[PDB]
């Protein structure tokens, strides 16, 4: 019953799936990335995950900044710049996974201030990767804000990279 | 467990994005004879 093992953390974008009671479905997305899964606490609030022939556990998080990762502290580091366009990874529920380039915003946070997108997409595609010209993820698509005139934007998910003690087996 | 994951995409910028605002990606894996699946599938 061989599940006391490290999973599967080829670098790559990936679809967080999970049963339901007629069948299985897109909880969400998120990205490995220097052997760590990082995705939004909201898509899994922890829930261990499957990864080939393996398991992932919850390693840090904050539910305050919507941040969970898996296998490893924080790995991400890059930010977006506040100038140029960026392409969000859309990893839609039942889409071929496309590119969509993007300007984001700087929008007005009470507790300092955020980069955020006015990409429209299902709460499934939540946790995507959105990366800059080098193809550094600069953080994760967030779950969507309702603006004035009914439409949505969603927040750049990031923080700092956090640190892990050196490893020995 | 309760939920898994499954690799769909290479982390990339694309140039095909870049010119017309949305692209497709082309993530391909060939078995031994040089046929594709497609990664990027949702129904892969």
């Amino acid at each position: 019953p061989k599940e006391y093992k490290k999973g599967d953390t080829t670098t790559g974008v990936y679809r967080i799936m999970t049963r339901g009671l007629l069948g299985s479905y897109q909880a969400g997305a998120g990205v490995m990335v220097e052997g760590v899964f990082h995705t939004l606490w909201a898509t899994t609030k922890g829930a261990a995950l499957m990864s080939g022939e393996g398991r992932l556990d919850p390693y840090w998080g904050s539910v305050k900044e919507d941040r969970l990762c898996y296998g490893g502290p924080w790995q991400l580091q890059h930010k977006w710049n506040g100038q140029d366009e960026v392409q969000m990874i859309v990893v839609e529920p039942g889409r071929n996974v496309k590119n969509v380039q993007t300007k984001p915003g700087v929008f007005k946070t009470p507790e300092g201030e955020i980069g955020a997108v006015t990409l429209d997409f299902p709460t499934g595609t939540s946790g995507s990767p959105i990366v800059d010209k080098n193809g550094d993820v600069i953080g994760l698509y967030g779950n969507g804000v309702i603006m004035p005139n009914g439409s949505y934007i969603s927040a750049i998910v990031q923080g700092e990279r956090m640190d892990e003690p050196i490893p020995a087996g | 467990t309760d939920m898994w994951i499954e690799r769909t995409a290479d982390i990339s910028w694309e140039s095909d994005a870049e010119i017309t605002g949305s692209s497709e990606r082309v993530d391909v894996r060939l078995d031994d004879d040089g046929n594709f699946q497609l990664m990027n599938d949702p129904g892969a």
